[PDB]
């Protein structure tokens, strides 16, 4: 299962 | 103090206004001596032109061998001295001691939350703001595609995805219509379709992402983005 | 030397070329900040033909706040980026095969030589600060004779407006040596009269005078 978002950031 | 804060901007204005003249004389100082370095290399060049058609019959006759070694042994270093003179002191030093009475990052945001609060408060469209039609006023003022992109970047430190959201797409718009900036579509891409991930717009941010990736295929972030979203969506059903 | 001298010729043609590129990099630079500054200068004449009100615009705040905090520093570093790295550094290499000053008399002396070899006048070797040079070269040398000749040349070259770097009092000073009192009674009350201020000038010529 994947990994949530980064801040862009 | 809210006339205070007028007071502090008009003096900043002052301040700015006087770095300007000293700007201004410096310039003048560069392009005098640029003139004058510009006069001897054309000067130098001719002396080099005419030698280069007949170097041994003019190094001979050594009058003209006295003066070629006068040249680089004593004008040249006259040059050096000439081109390595820095004419920027006064300027630099003026600068150094007006940055005592600048503003500080604190006081950018301060003055970026003013303006989402102004936009907040009359609920005004992003593009009207920036195009500078507010609520009547006069004269016009407007942002940059890169101000714009910084409006979205103080929101988002807040954590403020709504105006993250909208700010980075009043940059985005601008890039579109074709607005020349230092700020590339591919960073508020970025921005963007986070706030828009935040706010829940599953199907948004999914696009936006692709609309990056299009741009940058090798972007790493996106990359994760993209197979995270297609992930969650998948898994709501 | 010879062969020597065409490789030297080559470097300086290629150092005119580098100072070329210097001078076309400064250009730019100095374009850059005008153009700024013209900018900068526009914002603030419309804001100085009413402070309050400008300041008093949201976006011209949030422009203002971001100028200076980010923007002037950017000039600055403009400002501060020196152009002349690449050539001065050039320059220094290039430096090693350039002659120094014990061949720049070399070269000086051997003119004094050519002069004297084939016996040519003052007036017709320079067809004014080399000329000045020259006539110090000889007196150095106690060689009284070339002194007078070459300074009288540089005085001649002077009058005929070359404008020079060099005084002419420094000039007219080893020149009365140089005759050395006729004739440097004559040029020593020349001296004087265009610069009363010359200390050895006034008391030589009361010197000249009881003898």
């Amino acid at each position: 299962p994947p990994g949530p978002p980064g801040p862009p950031g | 103090g809210f006339f205070t804060s007028i007071g502090q901007m008009t003096d900043l204005i002052h301040t700015e206004k006087d770095l300007v003249t000293s700007l201004k004389d410096y310039i003048k100082a560069e392009e005098d001596k640029l003139e004058q370095i510009k006069k001897w290399a054309e000067k130098l060049d001719r002396l080099t032109s005419t030698a280069t058609k007949d170097p041994e019959g003019f190094v001979g006759h050594p009058v003209n061998a006295f003066k070629l070694m006068k040249r680089l042994n004593t004008e040249w270093s006259e040059l050096e001295n000439l081109v390595l003179k820095d004419m920027s002191d006064g300027f630099i030093s003026n600068l150094t001691i007006q940055r005592q009475y600048f503003p500080n990052d604190e006081d950018q945001v301060g003055a970026a939350k003013a303006l989402l609060r102004l936009q907040d408060t009359y609920n005004l469209d992003t593009d009207t703001i920036s195009k500078g039609n507010l609520p009547g006023v006069k004269h016009k003022s407007f942002l940059t595609a890169e101000d714009c992109f910084e409006l979205g970047k103080v929101a988002y430190t807040e954590a403020d995805y709504y105006h993250t959201e909208l700010w980075m797409e009043q940059a985005l718009r601008q890039l579109d219509e074709g607005e020349i900036s230092t700020i590339d579509k591919v960073s508020v891409l970025d921005y963007l379709s986070y706030a828009v991930y935040q706010q829940g717009d599953l199907d948004k941010a999914l696009l936006l992402t692709k609309k990056l990736l299009e741009l940058d295929p090798e972007h790493q972030r996106a990359n994760g983005n993209l197979k995270y979203f297609e992930y969650i969506m998948a898994k709501e059903k």
